[PDB]
């Protein structure tokens, strides 16, 4: 299958810096990589699809970048309402597979 | 005495090649190869070609060259109880000339519609398009509803075929005049190109069977340069060795090689009939099979590099865009790909010319086989004016294919493609190989080939003629008759009356064999042993 | 503005069979897929299957051969997922998701049925 991994589940900078988590892909996916934001207890909401286009109704701060193999989620200067886990889903082939995720503490 | 010979030895080779190569090596082989393990499909394909295809091909060629007769007159020299093989082949060839001669009509319509700097199937503001005409991606902002369709798919299912006027196979609705005119033009071309015989055929085959290779090379050069073309080649060549453990891959390989080489159809008998006596048919059959397999490989590369370009421009997984198997892979997917490439007019023109020239020589051979068969069968009422009985068969095939030109034509052509050819041709070829290798005697055949070629065939050929290829065809037949396919086309299933009609059509040709051996009761009455010993043995040479 | 409703928590006997209903409302239900995802307890997500409400088509995961069957009833615009032979190893939260045909972004997600074995 198309396994999708992420960085370590702990390393995340505090408010003020640039929290940028990565997503290594097993096979070459051109740009079909999506990102989600699952707050503790809630359901995951769509943030960015195709790694460069953000979904309608999200703040301008959430930006996605990367293509081919290295995909980076660029959320700089996290506010007091972004503490969640972010998964990395690909649209390459069925079955679709998500990633591990990472919290943003503090 | 009365038979004719080829103008050149290269004419026979080119004719057999043009008969062997068709759209079944352009849209049927790449899909089957990718679905069944990808690059790992080349091993079972090669095995089934070495064991099933080449032996039957060479046996048929040697037989047709020696006995110098069609598919009806030859059985008086092997087993006159199997004379119904010629009539069954005539019926199957009628069905095939009915259904297969419509794909070429669609290609001709696309060709005569592509004469414009802006192709029709690249836009959406037309008179045939509904609100679901979502253009090609070119971006990822626009979403895709489950009812949305590409512009080329809508142009193919609403303008060239007009499937929206027929509510399904239950009612065809009405016949179109555009497709009727195109198929009439192509039938007139076939008739004016096949009337005289092999001497005139081998002169048009020089252009009809060689033109597809130039266009294939041009399309290969164009596809290997497009961005993201490496993905298609990789997905087509990356093997999946886990698939080879399932019998489906081997069944599909056997079916593909049998329908690409096409033995046991009277075409090879007729072509070798007009051949010299001491001609080395061995090398001819070998080089023909090798050329057919290499053409299949090259065309797979050509198709998959362009599908990889599409999966790079659109989203990935060529397996997703190549979801359907049929003429839609060439008229919808590859049509979009051509309309999206630079200089689209010339590429569309040459691609549709390639499709037409790939179908033309195949129809040439398919009709010439039956013509030669019935001529060598009835030389008293026919074969004195060969310019006739060809117009008659062309008119009959046109009247039989008129039912495919209706608005619900895709359903009828798929029903004739999925029931009339496969099992009937497989059973005919199996019983023919049985009659030649068992009843006629493999010793009388090996000594015969030794007399003609100058050397008896090896023990490998005897093994492949006596036990390997008969069990091969029996395996294909048992695999096809065990799993009746529930075919569907454009989100429309087939009812039970459709399956009943398809079963009646598929048996409408094989049933011609037992009725002959039964109705022979009036001709040669007497004890059962008398018939068994007078119908197996051939007449005095 | 467009939310998918589901059932609530329940107790499933290990070895029995249960179902999870997804009542969609807000948009044209017969115009997009209906995908199920299985989120194990404190682990990664996992796509289970696919439902086409136009013709009842299905496309399920390879690791879910005989684990979950997918049916659709477009009368009241609901989506059923029967869980057969359930043990204490996959009983977790189940989400109902909609996604267009091949941008394949999961647009809206359900409320979360914490299915406890
Ligand atoms: C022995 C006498 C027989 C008299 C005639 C009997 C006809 C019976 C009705 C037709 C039988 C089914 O007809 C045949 O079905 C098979 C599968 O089953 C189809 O096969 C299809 O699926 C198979 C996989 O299963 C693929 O390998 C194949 O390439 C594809 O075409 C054939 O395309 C069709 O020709
Ligand atoms: F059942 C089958 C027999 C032969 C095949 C052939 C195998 C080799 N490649 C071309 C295939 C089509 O052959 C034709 C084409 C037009 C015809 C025809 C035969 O009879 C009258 O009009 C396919 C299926
Ligand atoms: C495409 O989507 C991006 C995502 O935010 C947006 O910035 C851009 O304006 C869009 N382009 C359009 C709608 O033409
Ligand atoms: C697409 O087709 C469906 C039915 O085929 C129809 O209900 C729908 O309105 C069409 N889309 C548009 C935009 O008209
Ligand atoms: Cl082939």
């Amino acid at each position: 299958d198309i396994v999708m991994t992420q960085s370590h589940k702990f390393m995340s900078t505090s408010v003020g810096d640039r929290v940028s988590i990565t997503c290594k892909a097993s096979q070459d996916v051109s740009t079909a990589v999506a990102w989600y934001q699952q707050k503790p207890g809630q359901s995951p909401k769509l943030l960015i699809y195709s790694a460069s286009y953000r979904y309608t109704g999200v703040p301008d701060r959430f930006t996605g970048s990367g293509s081919g193999t290295d995909f980076t989620f660029t959320i700089s200067s996290v506010q007091a309402e972004d503490l969640a886990v972010y998964y990395c889903q690909q649209h390459y082939s069925i079955p679709r597979t998500f990633g591990g995720g990472t919290k943003l503490e503090i | 005495g009365e038979r004719e010979t080829w103008g050149k030895k290269v004419d026979f080779l080119l004719s057999v090649i043009g008969y062997a190569v068709d759209l079944g090596n352009v849209w049927r082989f790449p899909y089957i190869c990718y679905q069944n393990g990808g690059g790992a499909f080349l091993l079972p394909y090669t095995i089934m070609a070495i064991f099933g295809g080449i032996p039957l091909f060479y046996m048929e060629l040697a037989l047709g060259q020696y006995h110098r007769n069609g598919c009806i007159s030859i059985w008086r020299k092997i087993c006159p109880i199997f004379k119904g093989i010629g009539y069954a082949i005539c019926i199957i060839a009628f069905y095939i000339a009915s259904y297969y001669n419509t794909i070429m009509a669609w290609a001709l319509y696309y060709l005569i519609s592509s004469f414009t700097d802006q192709l029709p199937w690249t836009s959406c503001k037309n008179s045939w398009n509904t609100g679901n005409c979502t253009n090609y991606f070119s971006e990822d902002n626009i979403t895709w509803t489950l009812h949305s369709t590409s512009p080329a798919e809508e142009f193919y299912t609403r303008h060239v075929l007009q499937i929206h006027r027929s509510k399904g196979l239950q009612d065809l609705g009405g016949i179109s005049w555009q497709l009727a005119l195109c198929i009439m033009l192509i039938f007139t071309v076939i008739y004016f190109s096949i009337w005289k015989g092999v001497k005139t055929s081998g002169k048009v085959v020089w252009v009809t069977a060689t033109f597809p290779y130039i266009i294939l090379s041009v399309l290969l050069v164009r596809g290997a340069t497009l961005p993201g073309a490496w993905r298609g080649v990789l997905f087509y060549l990356k093997p999946n060795w886990q698939k080879l453990l399932e019998t489906g891959v081997w069944i599909d390989a056997a079916a593909q090689i049998f329908f690409s080489l096409g033995p046991g159809f009277g075409v090879l008998l007729a072509f070798a009939s007009y051949n010299k006596f001491n001609n080395n048919c061995y090398q001819d059959a070998l080089v023909t099979s090798v050329v057919n397999c290499m053409t299949s490989f090259v065309s797979g590369f050509v198709i998959f590099t362009v599908l990889g370009y599409m999966a790079e421009m659109r989203n990935e997984d060529v397996s997703e865009v190549a979801k359907d198997a049929g003429p839609s892979l060439l008229f919808i997917t590859y049509a979009e790909a051509i309309a999206n490439m630079p200089a689209s007019t010339f590429f569309a023109i040459i691609f549709f010319l390639m499709l037409i020239t790939l179908g033309l020589d195949s129809t040439f051979a398919g009709l010439e086989g039956v013509i030669t068969a019935v001529l060598d069968e009835f030389p008293h009422v026919w074969a004195k004016r060969r310019e006739r009985f060809v117009l008659a068969v062309v008119i009959t095939c046109f009247f039989g294919s008129l039912v495919t030109l209706t608005f619900g034509g895709a359903y009828v052509v798929k029903l004739l493609e999925e029931y009339a050819t496969g099992p009937a041709v497989l059973t005919v070829a199996l019983i023919e190989a049985v009659a030649v290798s068992w009843f006629y005697g493999i010793t009388q055949f090996c000594r015969d080939v030794k007399e003609m070629l100058g050397f008896s065939p090896g023990w490998f050929w005897r093994i492949c003629w006596v036990a390997i290829s008969p069990l091969f065809l029996l395996f294909i037949i048992c695999s096809f008759l065990m799993s009746p396919p529930q075919l569907r086309l454009f989100q429309y299933n087939y009812p039970y009356w459709s399956i009943i009609l398809g079963y009646c059509i598929g048996t409408s040709s094989f049933i011609c064999i037992p009725t002959y051996i039964a109705y022979r009761l009036i001709i040669t009455p007497g004890t059962f042993k008398e018939r068994i010993i007078k119908s197996i043995t051939p007449e005095t040479p | 503005e467009v939310q998918l409703q589901q059932s609530g928590p329940e107790l499933v006997k290990p070895g029995a069979s249960v179902k999870i209903s997804c009542k969609a409302s807000g948009y044209t239900f017969t115009d997009y897929y209906m995908n199920w995802v299985k989120q194990s307890h404190g682990k990664s997500l996992e796509w289970i299957g696919n439902i086409n409400p136009n013709n009842g088509g299905t496309s399920y995961n390879q690791k879910f051969k005989g684990k979950a069957t997918l049916t659709v009833d477009k009368s009241s615009t609901t989506a059923y997922m029967e869980l057969r032979s359930l043990t204490s190893e996959d009983s977790a939260v189940y989400y109902c998701t909609r996604s267009p045909v091949r941008p394949y972004y999961f647009d809206y997600w359900g409320q979360g049925t914490t299915l406890t074995v």
